[PDB]
């Protein structure tokens, strides 16, 4: 029980605070690809833009070929949130809480922990 | 919008 159990069961009131900060967050990254997040609650669960956005924050370009750009299943779905994990863990982030599949099944406290986690650490790059 | 995130989260913890 972390943080954000105590946000959603006793100040749910409070979700659309962290839900905006994460999306200007994300969007100042991702807008340099052309790319937007209007809802944390499902843009992120077929792991395309958590896989870009690592790329972003760690500055390097992900080869295509690393990953599904254009995902047909949840397994490969699945496949490209594994993927971003394993990149999180490679720039100094520990094994994320969620399942890669929690991700995928747009779990939103999932989702709001793998971004604040990345926001924290990432805070700084312009 | 970003300092408020983070006192909401430290408060919360």
């Amino acid at each position: 029980r972390d943080a954000f159990d105590t946000l959603f069961d006793h100040a749910p009131d409070k979700l659309n605070v962290v839900k905006k900060t994460l999306i200007t967050f994300v969007n100042k990254h991702l807008n340099k690809l052309n790319l937007e997040v209007t809802e944390l609650e499902t843009q992120f669960a077929d792991g395309v833009y958590l896989v870009l956005l690592m790329g972003l924050l760690e500055g390097y370009f992900v080869p295509l070929h690393s990953f599904f750009l254009t995902p047909d299943s949840f397994e490969q779905k699945v496949l490209n949130v594994s993927f971003a994990f394993e990149l999180m863990q490679d720039g100094g982030l520990e094994k994320p809480k969620p399942r890669p599949e929690d991700i995928v099944n747009c779990d939103l406290k999932s989702t709001l922990r793998v971004l604040y986690n990345l926001f924290t650490k990432y805070r700084n790059v312009e | 919008a970003t300092r408020e995130l983070d006192e909401l989260m430290a408060s919360l913890s």
